[PDB]
């Protein structure tokens, strides 16, 4: 099977800063690009960030791109989201993103449990 | 001493981008060697629009570019002018004035494993056709019905890109194949042969 397992995130206080990881285990992917997604309290699931492991090229939404940064460690099959200056708005549940190609070639994703982070005062 | 263009870092790189995410290199403040581009290697196209190859040693160009990507045979006919498909609208486009030189060759000894090898993605979907030279690299779930999409894959809502399952038993047409677009700018010309 496949089990993405996140740890770190917790309480931060606004304009703190915070890293979050995500570790991979079970059946290797046949492709290497992951992503960090994030749902709000009455909001739909949104994007964060998005990296490709087979290139160096990483892709953020608009709505948060020079302040959260995602990266891999390739050889631990991490995935890290560092997270900057933090703002009340960012109160949400962080998930793990890993996807795999089925024999056609089109593209799934398995999910991790996802870990909750709080921004308050 | 006026080193030379890393034209060898590109061609022969160990690995290339996929092509939604192709990759490029601007060359300025060299010296080309080009002779060394054609016997060096066998490739399986090579054509040039609007410049001509036996006077590129004769010319004198501002800003070079070389875009590098990997695609399948059937697909090498759409880095071209003009040219539309899946390629051509949803990955790399070619200006209609493209000056430059557009370089393939098979390569299903590295870029194909058995079983497939998923690593090679392209895109399948956007709302839009790419502008010449543009790049996207978003993976945004695509729109493809009336019911919006809320970050959310499912009934027409899928996931723009695809992988390209390269086996070294495939045919031809389906197998790998890296290209190198090499762009020439004019507008002080820092490059030379």
């Amino acid at each position: 099977e496949v089990q993405l397992v996140e740890s770190g995130g917790g309480l931060v206080q606004p304009g703190g800063s915070l890293r979050l990881s995500c570790a991979a285990s079970g059946r290797t992917f046949r492709v290497n690009l992951m992503g960090w997604f994030r749902q709000a309290p009455g909001k739909g699931r949104e994007l964060v960030a998005s990296i490709n492991g087979f290139d160096d090229i990483t892709y953020y939404p608009d709505s948060v791109e020079g302040r959260f940064t995602i990266s891999r460690d390739n050889a631990k099959r991490m995935v890290y989201l560092q997270m900057n200056s933090l703002r009340a708005e960012d109160t949400a549940v962080y998930y793990c993103a890993a996807y795999d190609s089925d024999y056609d070639g089109r593209l799934f994703n398995y999910w991790g449990q996802g870990t909750q982070v709080t921004v308050s005062s | 001493i006026t080193n030379l263009c890393p034209f060898g870092e590109v061609f022969n790189a160990t690995r290339f981008a996929s092509v939604y995410a192709w990759n490029r290199k601007r060359i300025s403040n060299c010296v080309a060697d080009y002779s060394v581009l054609y016997n060096s290697a066998s490739f399986s196209t090579f054509k040039c629009y609007g410049v001509s190859p036996t006077k590129l040693n004769d010319l004198c160009f501002t800003n070079v570019y070389a875009d590098s990507f990997v695609i399948r045979g059937d697909e090498v006919r759409q880095i071209a002018p003009g040219q539309t498909g899946k390629i051509a609208d949803y990955n790399y486009k070619l200006p209609d004035d493209f000056t430059g030189c557009v370089i393939a060759w098979n390569s299903n000894n590295l870029d194909s494993k058995v079983g497939g090898n998923y690593n090679y993605l392209y895109r399948l979907f956007r709302k839009s056709n790419l502008k010449p030279f543009e790049r996207d690299i978003s993976t945004e779930i695509y729109q493809a019905g009336s019911t919006p999409c809320n970050g959310v894959e499912g009934f027409n809502c899928y996931f723009p890109l695809q992988s390209y399952g390269f086996q070294p038993t495939n045919g031809v047409g389906y197998q790998p194949y890296r290209v190198v677009v090499l762009s020439f700018e004019l507008l002080p010309a820092t490059v030379c042969g």
